[PDB]
């Protein structure tokens, strides 16, 4: 099954800043402008956090950054929180006509 | 075939008998549909050259998508009547809620079907262009990319050949102001058209008759713009139904006959008035008078039924013998005598009166026939061209034989002035 | 108040083909576009289906194309899954998704996630 | 660009075809021939003589038989109409109408005074 | 003072961007889109001069060829009526395009214009 | 200001030959077959003595000869003649709809 690369977990410091990214290719994620970060604590129902690189939806706070560069999405945080332990997916649309989702990164802090 | 005709001198009248009538006494409905996404903001950036041509053509398309949005001598005797009665019916029937759902719905993956709606009609539904699949496949992939950079040439020019039509259908649905006749190629494809005939439910006889000429039933169908919401257009071609088929029928012509009185202003005279077609349907006489509606192709005749008159059946005896106790045989008197000729299918017929020269020539020995005085015959295999006063008619040059009966100048039975010089409507 | 309601599940043996359904309350239903994500015990989200207004246009994933499909009846406020030859890898939780702002068929105007719902747990076991 | 400037009193004319305000033009003749036209919201059918005459619609068929006289049909009662051997579909869109009763006109005149010989004629 | 309206901008385009590329020595366009575009901006005008060319001057109904629909609505409200004018006669595009006339005038001076006859509605 | 270069002077004896030219862009003097050559007199108007690269108009001596070469137009004389002592100027259209001279050259005679 075909997905997209993400780091297996990252770990931070509350009040500290992460670097998450996700690699795809020229015809996903690198291109079309759809790049969009979700949100998942367990048995609980994810959230989109993230959508069109950088547009941002309601309720959000601003602290979270997202960005794109070359064939690599990027999201960025500041002032770490403890409940930002969770899951990170990044879902983009793909040229053949499909919305394909990430791989998962764990994020944790000490 | 077999195109004959027997000119009656009693008055003067050429019966072209032996054709073939197929009528026109139904009418048919079929829903034609065409498939299309709504586009949102180009969300394009970069002018370049080739980006220019695809935001024109979308630009155009949209306003076209949105122009099409904010368009939603017996002649007296005739009824009148709405042609455009089904479309309109089916089209009411349409922008009921939840029906063109199921149009979209029943035809997922196939081009024809037949389908349900809310009175129960049964009618054709066929899907005539896939723009949505072109639309949502092929070019917005291409375009949204980021720094739009359209590497292929041949995108704009298929493109072109998938826009122009749901621009130029929309086009003559902007000059005829909702409904066109005759259905024009754009709305209806020739081999679109033969798909849709072998479709109808009707007999075998009919699907070749109406298979076959397909000119004539695309000049004789109608169109009617209908609902346009759920992104589908969709609009009603009425093409039209063929109930009788193969009975023997034919055309009457009639041309003045007058007396050759020396003194003048003083030649009463009358006319026959039945010009056009009789038709055999059912155990009566169908007429029309009107020339212009009726359409002749290669022995068949094509005539709207809508506009004529349900004759009764013994109508050939008026035709054969002018006086029987059994038809008034319509005439009108008129005391202007005025040369003039009338050119009937294997013939021509004069009727020049007066101090006037006639003549009959053809193009290869030159003057054949001088007419003398009152209305005569020219057969059409004698002669080329007739000519009366000042004025040249050509003869028709379709084979066939004709034969001339001998009769007398019927007028003359009648006294020399009694007759009315009023009347456009009367009978003997 | 915008939330989505779930049903069925369970444990299901090999095959056995299991129709799904899902649910929506207090919004329009037959404006929005819906589609249907699945996540599996120790892995990421993975892409399952997309179906826009009506069944006017449906898009498939690449992995799942041909062994399922989805629709909806707006009638009744419901989406239904039916997917057959059920493999082992399938043990997983099912999630309905809302998305789309007009009416519109091309899948990059429907990739927003606005709302999400509760999920179905489903297993196979011998 | 092609119209009359009819005066103002031609309802009355519409409304009392007798009335001494208008002339409430005329033209009759000796011919007796089946026709039909359609209205806006319905069928008039004026089949005479030995001639068929029937209304029907696409659920139960023939619904009426007209015997003789001009008659009236309401568009939502049937969907086609027949006189002789020719068929005509009636309109179909939504209205109300109302088909009140009057006399045969004809028969207060003379059976056989009338002229047959003019188009342009008035009462 | 009724009005007047530049339709198109065939100046522009002919002595800016087709012209300078021709005119080089040996030319030999390398841009395929040059040709393309031309024809989007030449059709117009040969569409227009075919009807031209048929009607034998003047054209009714007037085609969207001699004005496109969002032109037509452009055009609406401009004219000196009230309102309901311009509210009535704007929503029935297609019926005031049937109804309007198109007529060839001077061609001098490079300028080629027509008028076109669009109907006013006074009641 | 942008202009067309020019040799700052030239010298020449009575009854001999010069070659002087001026150099440009492509979208210049370069191609399209618009060269013009244009003498000066001091106090007096310029007056034609070439167009169009070669030709050359009424009432004027065949003694000039123009050409072009790449990127550069040149003129040639033949029987350089005491009067030549004047200011000579290159003309060509540029393709952004304008006309541009050139920087002007000193022609004397010893």
């Amino acid at each position: 099954q075909s997905a997209l690369t993400q780091p297996a977990s990252v770990s931070g410091s509350p009040g500290q800043s992460i670097t998450l990214s996700c690699t795809g290719t020229s015809s996903d994620i690198g291109d079309y402008d759809y790049v969009s970060w979700y949100q998942k604590y367990p048995d609980t129902a994810p959230k989109l956090v993230i959508y069109d690189v950088s547009e941002r939806p309601s309720g959000v706070s601003t602290r979270f950054s997202g960005s794109k560069s070359g064939n690599t999405a990027s999201l960025t945080i500041s002032g770490l929180q403890p409940e930002d332990e969770a899951d990170y997916y990044c879902n983009s649309y793909s040229s053949t006509n499909t919305l394909k989702f990430g791989g998962g990164t764990k994020l944790t802090v000490l | 075939q077999n195109i004959t005709e027997e000119f009656y001198q009693s008055t003067c009248s050429a019966v072209s008998k032996g054709y073939l009538s197929a009528l026109r006494t139904g009418w048919y409905t079929s829903v034609i549909t065409i498939e299309l996404s709504n586009i949102k903001e180009n969300k394009c950036n970069g002018t370049d050259a080739k980006v220019k041509l695809i935001k024109q053509e979308l630009d155009k398309y949209k306003n076209a998508v949105t122009e099409l949005q904010l368009l939603m001598f017996l002649g007296f005797l005739l009824g009148v009547g709405s042609a455009i009665a089904s479309g309109v019916a089916v089209c009411k029937v349409l922008h009921l809620e939840g029906e063109v759902n199921k149009i979209k719905s029943a035809l997922l993956s196939t081009n024809k079907a037949v389908v349900s709606l809310s009175n129960g009609v049964s009618v054709l539904t066929f899907k005539v262009l896939d723009l949505k699949n072109y639309i949502d496949k092929q070019l917005l992939p291409i375009l949204n990319k980021q720094s739009c950079s359209i590497s292929n040439i041949e995108t704009v020019i298929e493109f072109q050949q998938k826009n122009n039509r749901l621009l130029e259908i929309t086009r003559e649905f902007s000059v005829n102001a909702g409904v066109t006749t005759p259905v024009s190629t754009y709305m209806l494809t020739n081999s679109e058209l033969l798909s849709l005939i072998n479709d109808m439910p009707i007999t075998n006889d009919q699907k070749k008759l109406m298979s076959n000429n397909v000119q004539i039933v695309r000049q004789q169908s109608y169109s009617i713009m209908c609902i346009i919401k759920e992104e589908v257009l969709a609009y009603v071609v009425q093409l039209p139904l063929y109930g009788v088929i193969d009975t023997p029928c034919w055309k009457l012509h009639t041309s003045p006959l007058c007396t050759t009185n020396t003194k003048e202003g003083s030649n009463i005279c009358l006319t026959r008035t039945d010009r056009g077609w009789y038709c055999d349907n059912a155990g009566s006489v169908s007429f029309f008078p009107q020339a212009e509606t009726c359409k002749v192709q290669s022995n068949r005749v094509f005539c709207d039924t809508m506009n004529s008159l349900t004759l009764p059946s013994e109508v050939n005896l008026c035709n054969v013998d002018i006086f029987n106790p059994k038809y008034d045989c319509k005439i009108m008197t008129s005391k202007t005598d005025v040369s003039s000729s009338v050119i009937t299918s294997l013939g021509a017929i004069v009727s020049c009166y007066g101090k006037t020269k006639c003549t009959a020539s053809n193009k290869n020995r030159g003057i054949i026939k001088t007419f003398s005085n009152g209305c005569d015959y020219v057969s059409n295999k004698g002669v080329d061209t007739v000519s009366v006063g000042n004025t040249l008619y050509y003869v028709n040059k379709q084979e066939g034989k004709s034969l001339y009966v001998k009769g007398e100048p019927i007028i003359n039975f009648y006294d020399p002035l009694v007759f009315p010089s009023d009347e456009f409507d009367a009978s003997i | 108040q915008v939330q989505l309601v779930e049903s069925g599940g369970g444990v299901v043996q090999p095959g056995t083909s299991l129709t799904l359904s899902c649910a929506a309350s207090g919004f329009t239903f037959r404006t929005y576009a819906f589609h249907w994500v699945r996540q599996a015990p120790g892995k990421g989200l993975e892409w399952l289906a997309l179906v826009t207004y009506d069944g006017t246009t449906q898009y498939y994933a690449d992995s799942v194309k041909g062994r399922l499909t989805i629709y909806r009846d707006n009638s009744k406020n419901t989406l239904f899954l039916h997917l057959n030859s059920l493999r082992r890898d399938d043990t997983a939780i099912y999630f309905c998704a809302r998305g789309g702002e007009g009416s519109f068929s091309w899948l990059g105007y429907l990739q927003y996630m606005d709302v999400w719902g509760q999920g179905t747990t489903v297993t196979v076991s011998s």
